[PDB]
């Protein structure tokens, strides 16, 4: 590992100043290397790891649908044939997507999963496992599709199971893990019929125990329910 | 329209 | 070169997809390998290299003065050490931004300043020398700080001379050097009292030259114009 | 501030 001669300390404290930076591909590098530490992360080391691979990601998949957009309209019916560098550099991107996904998913499994015994970092571990499973499944067209989506769904649903029996109602890691698994449901399950049902029963929950939090647990919450509530009426 | 995620 | 296999057409073609998916990063490698191809580049090519590599360079030029202003604040009175983190990652974007810049440079000069007869290729070409010399005096300290300054005013002078003998004063690229090495006066050489005449007499000329123009060619010039205009406001 | 530039 290239960052495996700088001090764990030191990683993150410029994981934190590529943050500023909006250097997100060195965020990442540098919670990469932390990681590969080996020891467990902190509330916030988590945060870090979870934001700067959300960005890397998050832009390669904003240029696949860009392109992927423009593959679709160079096979309809009167398009003229472009030659196969459309299909290639979309490969190109897909391609460097899918190893961001691997080398997550590589992350999680050696050894940030096993390792977590709190509900809040397990939960939260899980629920990167079906996120970055989730953004397998919304390229895959193979023999592996049905089970990335499987392996997506299972990821999610362990840490469904552990943050309602753990988590209150308003924990953000609990509402964005059930957003996520409602948007999973919508978009790569072909259940949106269950992406709205979990996406209402989560934002009444919350809305009942609001009434337990502080004014900054209360902020906190309602602005994830505020993207389930987005979601529904998008949905509805 | 892709929906907002967490 | 990584692109040595690829026809000269297809670095063009995906190029132009990279920019639609503002993937500047391959953008850039692709007019790299374009340029490379030995061929001199046309109108169109042109701004599909400048516009490459102004997002790389502008993206690690925003990043490294984030840094930088952090570092100034972390060597103030009352300041708590914090150890060479700081210095240690804006070296590091520092050092990326430099080997950008060297490799536009080196392209300029290998081969396609030489090859440029034209005044619309000479004076781009020579304006592209100019503005990445001035990015590396934005990041330069040591002992060759004041040659770098001089190489940038020596290339935006000669495209200056040349853009003022061939082309009209409502000329994009000539408005866009005017203002650049306007800004290289105010930013760069310590010399506000140029940079504002040099903005003014520019805006000037081509206020007196916009009636010649067809409506497009009209609003190409006035969105330059009024760049001018904009540092006018902010420097008086 | 940062001059504009193009
Ligand atoms: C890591 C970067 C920084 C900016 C330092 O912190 C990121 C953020 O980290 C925390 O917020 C988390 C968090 C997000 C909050 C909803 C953002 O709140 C804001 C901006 O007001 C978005 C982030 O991506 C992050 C870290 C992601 C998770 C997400 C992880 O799934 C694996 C599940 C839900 C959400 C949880 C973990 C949030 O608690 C904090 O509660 C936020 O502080 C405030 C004011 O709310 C802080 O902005
Ligand atoms: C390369 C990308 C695309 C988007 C295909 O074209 C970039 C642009 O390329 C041309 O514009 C150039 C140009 C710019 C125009 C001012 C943008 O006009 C708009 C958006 O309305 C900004 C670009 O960076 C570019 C290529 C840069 C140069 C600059 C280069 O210095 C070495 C000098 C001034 C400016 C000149 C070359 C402009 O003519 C065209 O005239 C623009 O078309 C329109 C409607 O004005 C097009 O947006
Ligand atoms: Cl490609
Ligand atoms: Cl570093
Ligand atoms: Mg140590
Ligand atoms: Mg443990
Ligand atoms: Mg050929
Ligand atoms: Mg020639």
């Amino acid at each position: 590992g290239a960052m495996g001669s700088m001090e764990r300390a030191s990683l993150i404290q410029k994981a934190k100043l590529a943050e500023q930076a909006e250097r997100y591909e060195d965020m990442a590098a540098f919670m990469k290397g932390a990681v590969e530490k080996g020891e467990e992360l902190s509330c916030e080391e988590r945060n870090l790891l979870s934001v700067a691979y959300k960005n890397v990601v998050g832009g390669q998949r904003a240029a696949w649908r860009v392109l992927s957009s423009i593959e679709q309209k160079s096979n309809e019916e009167g398009s003229e044939e472009k030659g196969p560098e459309v299909r290639e550099y979309r490969e190109k991107v897909e391609t460097e997507l899918q190893g961001v996904c691997d080398t997550v998913l590589g992350l999680l499994d050696s050894h940030l999963i096993k390792e977590a015994g709190d509900a809040e970092s397990r939960v939260f571990y899980l629920k990167m496992k079906g996120d970055y499973y989730r953004y397998l499944a919304e390229v895959a067209t193979g023999d592996d599709k049905k089970r990335i989506i499987d392996s997506a769904r299972s990821a999610y649903q362990e840490a469904m199971d552990i943050s309602k029996k753990e988590m209150p109602p308003t924990n953000p890691i609990r509402l964005g893990l059930a957003l996520n698994f409602s948007v999973f449901h919508y978009e790569i399950a072909n259940s949106p019929e269950e992406a709205i049902s979990l996406a209402k029963t989560t934002f009444d929950e919350a809305m009942a125990d609001l009434h337990t939090l502080s004014e900054d647990s209360y902020k906190d919450s309602t602005l994830i329910m505020q993207l389930l509530r987005d979601n529904l009426t998008l949905w509805t | 329209d892709k929906a907002k995620s967490c």
